C-alpha cells in the first residue's frame, strides 16, 4: 500500500516585530531576509562535523571542495583543470567530492533562524531555512575569496559543502551578516 | 606525527577561512 509520503510545500516565513528601526541588512535578516547573488558550483558530501574534524582538516576538506570544483567544473573564472581522477577526495576524511551540481544561479538568503538559497534559475528554494542545521562557511577575504562556500545539513547527504561562484563580495558580506545577525542572540558561554 | 596537513596536492590542500558561529560546534 501507499500510506503517506512527502508533501512538497516549503513555506514558513518568520514574522515578529519588536521594532523595525534596523539598518539595511539587519532589517531584512530580522524580517524577510537579505539576498546575495551566488552560483551553485559543485557539492562535496562531508560525513563529518567541526566537532569531529581537526583544525586544519576541517579547513582542508572545505577548501578541497572549493578547490577541485573550481579547478575542474564549469563556472570558475580561474581554473587550470587539475582533478585527481580515481583517488580519494583529500584523505577520505569526509564523504566524497560530487561535482554534479555546477552551473546553477542562486541567491544567498540570510534569516534570523534560516539560511536558505533561492534558485535564481526559477526552480525553487534550496538549502535549509534553519540556522541550527548548518556547519561551515568558507569566505571573508582569503585566498579563496573569489569562490565562496557553505557547509550545512544537506537535503540529500548528511552534510554537504556547497560552493558559490560569482560572489561579488558575498564572501565577507554573508559571513559578517549571518554571523552578526545570529550574534544578536550570541551568548559568550560558547564558541 | 606533525606535518601540517593530512595530505596535499593540486586537488586538495587547506587554504581559506571556513567557519560560522555556535550552531554545530563551538570552535
Amino acid at each position: 500500500g501507499q500510506l503517506g509520503g512527502e508533501e512538497w510545500t516549503r513555506h514558513g516565513s518568520f514574522v515578529n516585530k519588536p521594532t523595525r528601526g534596523w539598518l539595511h541588512p539587519n532589517d531584512k535578516v530580522m524580517g524577510p531576509g537579505v539576498s546575495y547573488l551566488v552560483r551553485y558550483m559543485g557539492c562535496v558530501e562531508v560525513l563529518q562535523s567541526m566537532r569531529a574534524l581537526d583544525f586544519n582538516t576541517r579547513t582542508q576538506v572545505t577548501r578541497e571542495a572549493i578547490s577541485l570544483v573550481c579547478e575542474a567544473v564549469p563556472g570558475a573564472k580561474g581554473a587550470t583543470r587539475r582533478r585527481k581522477p580515481c583517488s580519494r577526495p583529500l584523505s577520505s576524511i569526509l564523504g566524497r567530492s560530487n561535482l554534479k551540481f555546477a552551473g546553477m544561479p542562486i541567491t544567498l538568503t540570510v534569516s534570523t533562524s534560516s539560511l536558505n538559497l533561492m534558485a535564481a534559475d526559477c526552480k525553487q528554494i534550496i538549502a535549509n531555512h534553519h540556522m541550527q542545521s548548518i556547519s561551515f562557511a568558507s569566505g571573508g577575504d582569503p585566498d579563496t575569496a573569489e569562490y565562496v562556500a557553505y557547509v550545512a545539513k544537506d537535503p540529500v547527504n548528511q552534510r554537504a559543502c556547497h560552493i558559490l561562484e560569482c560572489p561579488e563580495g558575498l564572501a565577507q558580506d554573508v559571513i559578517s551578516t549571518i554571523g552578526q545577525a545570529f550574534e544578536l542572540r550570541f551568548k559568550q558561554y560558547l564558541r | 606525527r606533525a606535518k601540517w596537513d593530512t595530505a596535499n596536492n593540486p586537488l586538495y590542500k587547506e587554504a581559506t577561512s571556513t567557519f560560522t558561529n555556535i550552531t554545530y560546534r563551538g570552535t
